[PDB]
Parts: structure tokens; sequence; C-alpha cells
């Protein structure tokens, strides 16, 4: 993972955002989300991400 | 997250003063209640403008008042040699309220 | 048979709708009802031990040889539709058309229902 | 519409200050009206304190947030304000004004000096 | 000043509301496949906002 002070970014297109495989990295510390619901994500499909 | 205004303001009685107050931050948000006070040594202050532009009753309709991005003004009209206060500003913030730093009026004669 | 209880788990985690009779006016409410283990009415009642958040409430003339009496009990949109008639007397055979009696703006999702006995 | 205050003029340091403004006119348990109080030490610009609606919701500045209490009793219209810790430093007099959303704050009281020492 | 936190809305639901249904019911959301008894961790919310 990149510095704080670099943060990394990449662009995410063309594919099936499954949130499901990524419910599985901790017991979870933060999750929040802004303008969406947590339930919704399976759901949606978005532009640019 | 401080309001700044000029030290003095002044001219002659007739003329027009104008006292302004700049917001530094953002956290104004849409810095639309922006208040005025008219302060007299020994006394209470008195609420002169309030919401940007409007006057309370009990005041000189002299007494108005503009905003312009996030920057707004007091207009005195025909000074009289009776305005001689210190003048504040005030608004809101995200977590607070702010006063301004005061303007001293000096009429000239 | 004295009145009826409507709703879904009829406990106190959901509205409830209550219509109880009696030897005068009818009373209906709609509450967070503990409805209790076996509800009747000792004539007194044991119907609900307690309640929380009521909001409908509503209290008029009562519902109520042998007699025959015929209700019809209808939900839509959050209005619960009563019609009934009365007849002197399995079933009769014949034609006889029931007529509106109440409608409650409730807003109440009734899934099963409960009837209310008077014991003596 | 007047407000009044009362209380001590001079703390030792480290001290309460116990300050109380008795209000009428005018209710504070209508929706949209407080009683807030503000300070001015000499040479400088108001300083805001302490807020107290009518729900009892009270909030308070954020660099005194661990030093003010403000209560209030409804039947007396009175609101009352601690402050702890007096500290040689402040010396100001103090005001109790009525708050509004429209207008911050109006109907300003002449005040009362607290000096520390 | 601070923000008015008296208002409250519903932002988690097992499903979509009928005409006029009135829904005071203040029972913890499970969003997934484990009864979290009320603890709101992962999968567990508070229905109102
Ligand atoms: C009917 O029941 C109500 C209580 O719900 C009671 O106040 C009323 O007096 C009763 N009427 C008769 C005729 O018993
Ligand atoms: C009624 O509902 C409100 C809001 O959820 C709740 O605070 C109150 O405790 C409930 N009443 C009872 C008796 O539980
Ligand atoms: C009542 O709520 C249950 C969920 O507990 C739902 O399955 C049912 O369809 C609802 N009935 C009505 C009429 O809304």
């Amino acid at each position: 993972f990149a510095s704080v002070y670099a943060w990394n970014r990449k662009r995410i297109s063309n594919c099936v955002a499954d949130y499901s495989v990524l419910y599985n990295l901790a017991p979870f510390f933060t999750f929040k989300c802004y303008g969406v619901s947590p339930t919704k994500l399976n759901d949606l499909c978005f532009t640019n991400v | 997250p401080v309001l700044t205004q000029p030290a003095s303001v002044s001219g002659s009685p007739g003329q027009s003063i104008t006292i302004s107050c700049t917001a530094t931050s953002s956290d104004v948000g849409n810095y639309n209640y922006v208040s005025w006070y008219q302060h007299h040594p020994g006394k209470a202050p008195k609420l002169m403008i309030y919401e940007v532009s409007n006057r309370p009753s009990g005041v000189s309709n002299r007494f108005s008042g503009s905003k312009s991005g996030n920057t707004a003004s007091l207009t005195i009209s025909g000074l009289q040699a009776e305005d001689e206060a210190d003048y504040y500003c005030s608004s809101y913030t995200s977590s607070s309220l702010l006063f301004g730093g005061g303007t001293k009026l000096t009429v000239l004669g | 048979i004295r009145g009826w209880i409507f709703g879904t788990t009829l406990d106190s985690k959901t509205q409830s709708l209550l219509i109880v009779n009696n030897a005068t006016n009818v009373v209906i409410k709609v509450c967070e009802f503990q409805f209790c283990n076996d509800p009747f009415l000792d004539h007194e009642f044991r119907v609900y031990s307690s309640a929380n958040n009521c909001t409908f409430e509503y209290v008029s003339q009562p519902f109520l040889f042998k007699n025959l009496r015929e209700f019809v009990f209808k939900n839509i949109d959050g209005y619960f539709k009563i019609y009934s008639k009365h007849t002197p007397i399995d079933l009769p055979q014949g034609f006889s058309a029931l007529e509106p009696l109440v409608d409650l703006p409730i807003g109440i999702n009734i899934t099963r229902f409960q009837t209310l006995l008077a014991l003596h | 519409i007047t407000l009044k205050e009362s209380g001590p003029t001079l703390v030792k340091p480290t001290q309460t200050l116990t300050l109380t403004c008795t209000f009428s006119g005018f209710s504070v348990t209508t929706s949209g009206v407080g009683v807030g109080w503000i300070r001015q030490p000499p040479g400088k610009a108001l300083e805001y304190l302490a807020l107290i609606y009518w729900d009892d919701d009270k909030r308070y500045s954020t660099s005194l947030k661990s030093r003010l209490t403000i209560t209030k009793d409804t039947s007396k219209n009175q609101v009352v304000l601690t402050m702890t810790n007096m500290d040689p430093v402040d010396t100001a007099t103090y005001y109790c004004a009525r708050h509004t959303i429209p207008s911050i704050f109006d109907y300003w009281g002449q005040g009362i000096l607290v000096t520390v020492s | 000043v601070s923000g008015n936190y008296n208002y409250l809305y519903r932002l988690f639901r097992k499903s979509n509301l009928k005409p006029f249904e009135r829904d005071i019911s203040t029972e913890i959301y499970q969003a997934g496949n484990k009864p979290c008894n009320g603890v709101a961790g992962f999968n567990c919310y508070f229905p109102l906002r």
C-alpha cells in the first residue's frame, strides 16, 4: 500500500461490481457509505469508479 | 475560521460610511445569516441588521446592508455625529458562532 | 363472542388492531399491544397485559330463536373496512347483501387474526 | 422583552463563577427561542460562551466546552451559567441575551463585570 | 447551531411500505446471514438515522 502523502489510485470499468468478495478481509473496523446504502451496492451501476 | 474587519472608518457627517466584514473560511457555508451590532461604551450591544440586510424595529432607515460572495457590508448613510460606536459582525460556522474583531467609527468635524 | 384481534406477530413489537364490543359502545384501539396467552373477557377482561405506543382510537355504536351475524373484514391501502348484516335465525341457504359499517384509517399490516370470547 | 443579570463581581483564582440571568416578557419554552451568554474582555471583541435551547439542548463554545455548564429553570424564568477554574486572565463583562436563528443575539442585557483576583 | 438531531428517518428496512402504512418499530436490522442479536457490528444496523 502507498503512503498517505502519496496515495495510489486505480480506475475500475467494464466489470461486475460484486461487493461480497471484499467482505472477507477483516473482523471489520470502519465501514461507511455516502449517498448509497450498503444494501444497494450489489444493484446499482456506475459510470466512473 | 475568523471574521475579518477593518480597524476603523471615518468621514464627515452627511457622508456615506462603509464597514466591511469578510469570512476567511468555508465553514460559514451559505453565509446567509450575517448580523451587525452597534456597541456604545457602558451600554448593551444593539442589533442593527440581521439576515444580511434586514432591519429590526427601532432602527433608523439610514442603516442597510448587502452581501457579495462571502463578504458582507454595512452601509451607514447620512452619517451622524451620534453614530460613533464600535461596530461588530456575526455569523454561523459549522460548530459555533463567531463575532468580528470590531470596527471603530469616528465622525470628523 | 364479542371482538377480534388483527395483526402480525400479535405482541409488543408491532402495532395491532383490537376491536372489542360492549353492552353500550364499541371500543377500537391500535397500539403496540402485548396480548394475553389466551385472550378473553370475564363477566373486566383479560385481553392484553400491557401496551406501549398508541395511534388510532375510536369509540361508537356497537357492532353486535338464535341470532345470526355476518361481517366482512377487508384491508386496502391502510383502510380497514367493515361490512355487516344482522338477521334472526350449518349456514342457511338464501341471499342477503351486507352493507358498510365503518372505515378505519389505520395504516396497519394484518396477516393473522383471533376471536375474543366472554366467559362466565 | 428584558433580561437582567446578577452574581459575583470578584472571584478568586481557580474558583467557580456563577451568574444568574432572569428574564421577562417572553418564554424560553417556545420553539426557536433560547438564551445564551457572551463575554467581552477589555480591548477585545465579543466572545461566545454558551447556549441553552427550549428543549434543554445544551451547546457550548468549543474552547470552553470543558469549563462551562448551563442550566435553566422555566418556573422562575432563570438561566444559570457556571464557569470553573477561573483564571486571572478571565476578566470580562458577561452578557445575557436572547438567542434566535435569523438573528443571533438580541435584547442584550447591560452585563456584569467580573474580575478574577 | 451545532445541528438539530431530534428529527429521524428510516434508512434500513426489510421491504417497502404500502400506501399510508406506518411502522414505528425500532427492531435492529439484520443485513447478513447471522443473528447479531442487537449488536451493531458488521451487517447489523439501527433502522433510524
Ligand atoms: C363499555 O366499556 C367501557 C370501557 O371500554 C366502559 O367505560 C363503559 O361504561 C362500558 N359500557 C357499558 C354499558 O358497560
Ligand atoms: C413509543 O415510541 C417512542 C419512539 O420510538 C419511544 O421512545 C417510547 O419509549 C415508546 N413508548 C413506550 C411506552 O415504549
Ligand atoms: C406484513 O409484514 C410481513 C413481514 O413481517 C410481510 O411479509 C407481509 O407481506 C406484510 N403484510 C402486509 C399486508 O403488508
